[PDB]
RNA sequence: AGCCAGGAUGUUGGCUUAGAAGCAGCCAUCAUUUAAAGAAAGCGUAAUAGCUCACUGGUCGAGUCGGCCUGCGCGGAAGAU
């Protein structure tokens, strides 16, 4: 998964949550749009 | 294998450095040498260079002398005041920039 | 037809003025004919709504103060530099 | 309009013999054979003549070859012969290029032998006409 | 890039952006890009963003450039000793204080509006911020 | 919120015992007894259960939902009881139980012999296919987890273990 | 927001086309039947596709959607005894 400061919705089947302290990108369609440290 | 070896690409041309010329001087061996100040990058002995004026190449060529004082020191980067002259270069106007860029080869793979 | 409600301003000068903004207000004038000029304040959250709609100022506006209905309109809306929001008005007596 | 397990339509023109280099076995891979398709095609459409480009549904499943009957063709063909230019399309948008009347295209697009969509002529009359306008044509109607 | 053609003298002092801008709404089009920020903007920074903008819409409506450098920025070169004169001039910037209108738009929708200026202000130093034609 | 104020429905032949936050439900098919969080106030009324908050807590509505969720997928676990069926893919893939044990071999070197905890049964009717089942939702999910996590599935061909409701998308081996 | 369905006709859309039947290409972006369905949304085929989506019906039954102003916080945030 990439991992940069600035996190977005790329696609329709991605979500955003907040886990721990660091908000994540979960995407089930597309691996790819996986994200840290937003 | 033979073949891909055999293969001779370099596919990267990038600036190393770029500078702009201004208040030309006069050298017997080289006939010119024109004051430099780099605004970019690091200026290189070796590595050929692109002159160009108004964003067309007035002229081409390779560097043979980088001389800043007495000094005649073989790299200068960007913002430090540097020299530079070079041979069949007749006219030196001001305002036009130098690019100097760096050659490597990429490699090649047969498929 | 456009109701605003407002009231006489007490204070004068920019030091009353930057007072107002902070509360969610700010001042305004009312002049032309015979009658002289009265200071007014007026809602900031209220009147921004308002001036949305292009009716606000090109049709004629009716100013409630002290129970007085008084019909102006709209000349100069001097806006903030960056933020949507107001720093004073002048209204013309028609 | 029943399932899918091989329902296919593709062709070239009526009058060619259904030769290799513009169809051939890129047709597909069904294991109905290639040969037979000149046997109940040439039984109806060459009877009288062959003008334009025909597609057709498969339909089998279990016994040896194709069981379909054939349908009409599209609305495409028909704007080549008896219409006007074949292919001219160019720059569509930049000029006229062509043009079509209320005439034409009327008596042929009820060619047809029984396919259609809702119950009214008027209707039938200006869906075929659909096709026509896609190449940058005027309408004279 | 944006610079003088002719100027009166060759070097300006350094001065301040103090005080408030002037043009608080978009006089030429319809919808603009404003400065929330305080600062300046280089040459290179606002034909960067004319390109952004310019881009994302191809070729239709108009832009008007509502800043203009107009102001010498000298720098001093590495291995020189303070003083002995003032430097060169690198290149040209315009002072920006909060309200000025960077740039402005006309004859295209408010949703591609919002897409241009987004694209162009990630490309300026300071905060930017949308603005509509207000009448009167 | 919305899940909570919703009413969950005990069947016939639930009790449900209520000492203090830990509640206890039993039915025909085993017994569970969870912890509540002392956030949510749970009403015992009638045939049904409900849910809500109490005064004092920050969290509120949103912890009653989950009480509501946990219970009431008790009600179904004590009665119906869950089922997760967990089918192998590829070669050299074979799947069998004996006794609590279950015997599974994923192509490694050794045997891997996985212990089900708790009252959790399960049963090989294909050797490709393992069917578990339990009265816990918890344990049932939990244990699932524990056979996939020894081989998780590429996805060029789709081996391995895999859920009946999954799907496995694959992918090409690009070129050369 | 879930869940049970539909997802079309001109039309396999003419086409500088080997092949295109929506897709990097071509162009307009018009036009029938219909509760509603785009010459158009896609993981993406040797071409049919297999499938899902915009849009719409039924089910469920009261709030729901995201811009603006603003307080205090979150990631961005890695240095050597």
């Amino acid at each position: 998964m990439k991992v940069r400061a600035s996190v977005k919705k790329l696609c329709r089947n991605c979500k955003i949550v907040k886990r721990d302290g660091v908000i994540r990108v979960i995407c089930s369609a597309e691996p790819k749009h996986k994200q840290r440290q937003g | 294998a033979a073949m891909s070896g055999m293969l001779s690409p370099e596919l990267k041309q990038q600036i190393i450095g770029l500078a702009e010329v201004r208040d030309v001087f006069k050298s017997p061996k080289f006939g010119a040498i024109a004051g430099c100040m780099v605004t970019e990058g690091v200026v290189k002995r070796h590595n050929p260079i692109r002159v160009l004026r108004d964003n067309v190449v007035i002229y081409e060529g390779e560097l043979e002398s980088l001389r800043r004082f007495k000094d005649d020191v073989n790299e200068v980067r960007n913002g430090m005041e540097c020299g530079i002259g070079v041979k069949n270069y007749n006219d030196v106007r001001t305002g036009d920039v130098i690019e100097v860029f760096e050659i490597i080869e990429i490699q090649r793979t047969i498929a | 037809m456009f109701t605003i409600n407002a009231e006489v301003r007490k204070e004068q000068g920019k030091g009353a003025s930057r007072r107002l903004r902070a509360a969610n207000k700010f001042p305004a004038i009312i002049y032309g004919g015979k009658e002289a000029p009265l200071a007014i304040e007026l809602d900031h959250d209220k009147v921004m709504n308002m001036q949305a709609k292009a009716e606000f100022y090109s049709e004629v506006l009716t100013i409630v103060v002290d129970g007085k209905e008084i019909k102006v309109k709209a000349q100069d809306v001097q806006r903030h530099p960056y933020k949507p929001k107001l720093q004073h008005i002048d209204f013309v007596r028609a | 309009a029943k399932k899918v397990q091989a329902y296919v339509k593709l062709q070239v023109a009526a009058g060619m013999a259904n030769p290799s280099p513009p169809v051939g076995p890129a047709l597909g891979q069904q294991g109905v054979n290639i040969m037979e398709f000149c046997k109940a095609f040439n039984a109806k459409t060459d009877s009288i003549e062959k003008g334009l480009p025909i597609p057709v549904v498969i339909t089998v499943y279990a016994d040896r070859s194709f069981t379909f009957v054939t349908k009409t063709p599209p609305a495409a063909v028909l704007l080549k012969k008896a219409a006007g230019i074949k292919s001219g399309s160019g720059k569509p948008n930049k000029d006229k290029v062509g043009k079509i009347s209320r005439a034409q295209l009327q008596e042929i697009a009820q060619t047809k032998a029984a396919d259609m969509t809702g119950a009214d002529i008027e209707a039938m009359t200006r869906s075929i006409e659909g096709t026509a306008r896609s190449m940058g044509l005027v309408v004279e109607d | 890039m944006l610079q003088p053609k002719r100027t009166k003298f060759r070097k300006m002092h350094k001065g301040r952006n103090r005080g408030l801008a002037q043009g608080t709404d978009v006089s030429f089009g319809s919808f603009g890009l404003k400065a929330v920020g305080r600062g300046r903007l280089t040459a290179r920074q606002i034909e960067a963003a004319r390109r952004a903008m310019t881009r994302a819409v191809k070729r239709q409506g108009k832009i008007w450039i509502r800043v203009f450098p107009d102001k010498p920025i000298t720098e001093k070169p590495l291995a020189v000793r303070m003083g002995k004169g003032k430097g060169n001039v690198e290149y040209w910037v315009a002072l920006i204080q909060p309200g000025k209108v960077l740039y402005e738009m006309d004859g295209v929708p408010e949703e591609l509006a919002r897409e241009a200026f987004k694209l162009a202000a990630a490309k300026l130093p300071i905060k930017t911020t949308f603005v509509t034609k207000t009448v009167m | 919120s919305r899940v909570a104020k919703a009413p969950v429905v005990v069947p016939a032949g639930v009790d449900v015992k209520i000492n203090g936050q830990v509640i206890t439900i039993k039915g025909k098919n085993g017994e569970l007894t969870r912890t509540l969080n002392d956030a949510v106030e749970v009403k015992h009324a009638d045939n049904t259960l409900t849910f809500g908050p109490r005064d004092g807590y920050a969290d509120g509505w949103a912890q009653a939902g989950t009480a509501r969720a946990l219970l009431n997928s008790m009600v179904i676990g004590v009665t119906e009881g869950f089922t997760k069926k967990l089918q192998l893919v590829g070669v050299g893939y074979r799947a069998a139980v004996k006794g609590n044990v279950i015997n599974l071999s994923l192509g490694f070197s050794h045997p891997v012999d996985h212990q089900l905890p708790a009252g959790i049964t399960a049963e090989c009717p294909t050797q490709t296919e393992i069917v578990l089942k339990g009265a816990d939702k918890q344990v049932i999910g939990q244990v699932a987890a524990d056979l996939r996590a020894y081989r998780r599935p590429e996805p060029y061909k789709g081996k391995g273990v895999r859920y009946a409701d999954e799907v496995v998308r694959t992918k090409e081996a690009k070129k050369k």
